[PDB]
RNA sequence: AACCUGGUUGAUCCUGCCAGUAGUCAUAUGCUUGUCUUAAAGAUUAAGCCAUGCAUGUCUAAGUAUAAGCUUUUAUACGGCUAAACUGCGAAUGGCUCAUUAAAACAGUUAUAGUUUAUUUGAUGGUCUACAUGGAUAACCGUGGUAAUUCUAUGGCU
RNA sequence: GAUUCAUAGUAACCGAACGGAUCGCGCUGCGACGGAUCAUUCAAGUUUCUGACCUAUCAGCUUUCGACGGUACUGUAAUGGACUACCGUGGCAGUGACGGGUAACGGGGAAUUAGGGUUCGAUUCCGGAGAGGGAGCCUGAGAAACGGCUACCACAUCUAAGGAAGGCAGCAGGCGCGCAAAUUACCCAAUCCUGAUUCAGGGAGGUAGUGACAAGAAAUAACAACCUGGAGUGAUUGGAUGAUAGGAAUCCAAACCCCUUUCAGAGUAACAAUUGGAGGGCAAGUCUGGUGCCAGCAG
RNA sequence: AAUUCUAGCAUCCUUCUGGACUUUUACUUUGAGAAAAUUAGAGUGUUUCAAGCAGGCUUGUCGCCUUGAAUACUCAGCAUGGAAUAAUAAGA
């Protein structure tokens, strides 16, 4: 009844067990720092909208006003998510992306990168607990995916102990306490 | 702790006698503002006559906290106010008491009662 | 089934109005001078383009004044078909509004001046006999002017005085005469006709040209002389019905939004 | 991701199915369940059957006021405000369901020189006691009938 | 594009239709209502062409009682075998007529990871049909109406036994069918609609409750100092955010949730993650007890 | 200069001032008209995201961006440029 749209994020794979596959994607958990293989998943179907987006309009060509148009577009965002370097602009280069390029460019490698947290998991921590104003207002949510000129932005949000306010709960109790 | 404001979207308005805009706010180390603080700040600022003649809605606390947003509304004179808003908007300000009504259901259980009497069909009204 | 529809829904209503899909399962419905899918009803120029009121009830509280006029004359129904040009009057802010079709295929309020808001065009259906002999002309509007030129023929436009209800300028209906597109896929662009063909029996098409050397056709019906092989009886909207390209058209907003 | 593994033989290469695997923004069901955002839900079989309550009514300066109604202003036809009732308009929209139905319906595409159209918008029109024609009907008052209903009769006004 | 069209003219016809016996604010203005013809608009009725699932263990259908056509009525809002008189003998079919089946309303669409396809579409929009089964009809611009009426059939209510009234495939709710589906809740504030209408009404519609049908995000820990040494372990102590419970303001038609900020709030972080497997296919133990072609597993 | 399209000249119409003739279609090209929702898709930090169609600048007050909400998609039917291919017609 309701007009309100809706989709799927990710899909399982076709075969379930495979060595080969099984120790490629742990190693994304292990580097990156992820709950579980669904988080994985998420970045494989959204890469491949990226991708069969770039390979409908490559076959065509370079001249066609389809092409010059919705190439343009797709090459636009790839530079301002920080995915593909400004240096080459070629939708060719759209195509040979991989699934590390995606996950270095979300915010608990983002916190890691900039060295405040100290460990991919104490990353993921650091988020969730309310710290670290991306730009204005602060983000809560590790897969969050930063877009370049944001990126040099992140700090500690104003508020809590790293940031400097009210010092949580339990230091308190220590210090009243004592 | 105080806060700062700043319209946005302004419109004057003299076919409704009104002014109408959004409010953006900031708030560093407070929880939210309310709209009896707000119509104090908003007055000041716009160099008004009588509180009664401004009514605010609207404001929501943006995620993280610190900044806020809402809608706010100065007419000219207090009676051109109470005509053209609706009332329930004056009533959480404050300027108007709420008006006691009857339940739905009591008043469609009269009227259906009231169907089956013809002639004189007043002496439904206080028997139920 | 049975009779005429009294509602109509949101979805189903015209695109062109820009009524969102949520926020209302039911959408404004407008009889009157124009049609239901080549008109926009008062309530959403009021709430939904001039933002003067919020909602469905501030309009009644509005048009219940008698402050808004159309054509020279108070229509207090909300749901009136305020069409394509038809002049807006609010005396309140002393500011007129000709309704016109924006290049993107919208209606907008174009504002006008004082004494500009006066007249407005009729593009006449056809011309037919009425009774004791006289000749009458009828409009797009659903007016009927009577005792015209013989000069005026069917398929083109008459500058009406509104202040009185009489004719003042004639337009020809011919090869290098500016001319609107109101309805179809050309909808918003104005360029000089070149040529039209006949096809004796059903749709008479006419090929015209854009002031930058673009050519493009339309059925007659959805086409609308506004004046000479160039200049015009009446002021254009913003782009003056250029209609800009796709690639044309990122470049422009994106550029404008970065300040 | 334009994908393939197990099973006929002492063993091999085939045809060939069976089984495995994955999806459903498809139902049902088992065990488990901390949080917030959005939200399908008596379709499948019984278009089977229904207690009770509710879902269609409506008044402006502007059709008709002698409530034996109200209200302070005090009006020789009529101060306003209004129950009730007559008149007008609506009730043919909306909502629900999928049993019918296979060039039927529906879809896109014509036609109406083969026609009706409340309303809206714009037109038109002296040509047939004229300082004003007629008599009944509610509500209301008096009064009954019936076990019982949105049953209503006789009598008197306007 | 095209007429016997518009329109004018001539000769008469009928009453069965218009040419205002109406109302408010203020020699004179404004608009409320009524009603005729002509456009106009919201429509509706017919109508051209093309398009569909299975079935030939359905091959010949249609007709004197309209089947195909012709003339002249009749009837309709108008065109028509739509209907009636006479007259002709046609029309459709192997490119599937006629008949049967559908766990068949049609389409816009949905699922399905090359391309081509296959299956689904009761269900948000647009048509269509129906209000237990059939049929008939009044009023009106419009209905063969069912929250209108008349009748039969099938169910069923009250009766003092003469009679009277009923139609939830509207919103809740109940019985019954089933593998299979929620509250007899609050309000017109939003969205629109009807009316004599700025004001009244609306189970249309919206808000809450039930809700692992479903879609999205992501807790169940992190970091230190103090054995394996070529960064991982080790309940060894150690100090550093919401789940929850109650305020504040905000939200709301009135509650409620979200978002803010608040006093309390974890050390086997007892605030304890389960569901299926471990011969092969299929990722993962020639482990240790019990059972002995038994019980059972096993797609 | 490649790649498009187009006028002439090797004997190439004309009735006029764009259409009539070239047998007829299919085919292909461009164009008309065809509701939205859904689908792909332009733009935009709903905190991310599924979504949604919003927003964004700013001590200025007839606020501004003469603000945005693009566009595609929708056999048979109507129209049109064209030299092949294939039907089809014919045979002053």
């Amino acid at each position: 009844k309701s007009y309100r749209t809706y989709s799927k994020t990710a899909r399982s794979p076709k075969r379930p067990f495979e060595k080969e596959r099984l120790d490629q994607e742990m190693k994304l958990l292990g580097e990156y720092g992820l709950k579980n293989k669904r988080e994985v998943w998420r970045v494989q179907y959204a890469l491949a909208k990226i991708r069969s987006a770039a390979r409908e309009l490559l076959t065509l060509e370079e001249k066609d006003p389809r092409r010059v148009f919705q190439g343009t577009a797709l090459l636009r965002r790839m530079v301002r998510l920080g995915l593909l370097g400004e240096s080459e602009q070629k939708l060719d280069y759209v195509l040979g992306l991989t699934v590390a390029k995606f996950l270095e460019r979300r915010l608990q490698t983002k916190v890691f990168k900039l060295g405040l947290a100290k460990s991919i998991h104490h990353a993921r921590v650091l988020i969730r607990q309310r710290h670290i104003r991306v730009g204005k207002h602060i983000v809560d949510i590790p897969s969050f995916m930063v877009r370049v000129d944001s990126e040099k932005h992140v700090d500690y949000a104003i508020t809590s102990p790293f940031g400097g306010g009210r010092p949580g709960r339990v230091k308190r109790r220590s210090l009243k306490g004592g | 702790g105080a806060f700062s404001l700043r319209f946005r979207k302004l419109k004057t308005n003299p076919l409704l006698q009104r002014k109408q805009f959004g409010v953006d706010i900031l708030h560093p180390s407070r929880g939210s503002v309310s709209k009896k603080e707000l119509v104090e700040k908003i007055a000041k600022q716009f160099r008004v006559s009588d509180s009664q003649s401004i009514v605010v809605f609207g404001l929501k606390t943006a995620f993280g906290g610190g900044r806020s947003s809402g809608f706010a509304m100065i007419y000219d004179n207090p009676n051109a106010a109470k005509k053209f808003e609706n009332r329930f908007r004056l009533v959480r300000l404050g300027y108007v008491e709420a008006k006691p009504t009857k339940g739905r259901r009591a008043y469609k259980e009269l009227k259906n009662r009231r169907k089956k009497v013809r002639g004189k069909e007043k002496a439904k009204c206080s028997g139920a | 089934a049975r009779g005429p529809r009294k509602h109509l829904k949101r979805i189903a209503a015209p695109h062109h109005w820009m009524l969102d899909k949520l926020t209302g399962h039911y959408a404004p419905r407008p009889p009157g001078p124009h049609k239901l899918r080549e008109s926009a009803p008062l309530v959403v120029l009021l709430r939904n383009r001039l933002r003067y009121a919020l909602t469905y009830r501030e309009v009644m509280m509005i048009v219940m004044q008698r402050l808004i006029k159309v054509d020279n004359k108070v229509r207090t129904d909300q749901c009136y078909p305020a069409g394509f040009m038809d002049v807006i009057s609010i005396e309140k802010t002393k500011e007129n509004f000709r309704m016109l079709f924006d290049t993107k295929g919208r209606f907008v309020p174009h504002p006008i001046r004082e004494e500009e808001a006066s007249y407005k065009l009729c593009r006449v259906k056809k011309v037919v006999v009425g009774p004791k002999g006289v000749p009458a002309l009828i409009t797009h509007d659903g007016r009927t002017m009577r005792y015209p030129h013989p000069s005026i023929k069917a398929h083109d436009c008459i500058r009406l005085d509104l202040n009185t209800g009489k004719i003042v300028d004639t337009l020809k209906f011919e090869a290098g005469n500016m001319a609107m597109v109101t309805g179809g896929h050309n909808v918003g662009r104005v360029g000089v006709i070149v040529h039209r063909e006949r096809h004796l029996g059903g749709f008479d098409i006419i090929h015209l040209r854009d002031a930058k050397n673009n050519e493009f056709a339309t059925r007659i019906s959805n086409v609308f002389v506004i004046g000479k092989g160039e200049k015009a009886w009446i002021s254009l909207p913003k782009e003056k019905g250029i209609r800009l390209s796709i690639m044309e058209n990122r470049q422009v907003l994106l550029k404008k939004q970065q300040m």
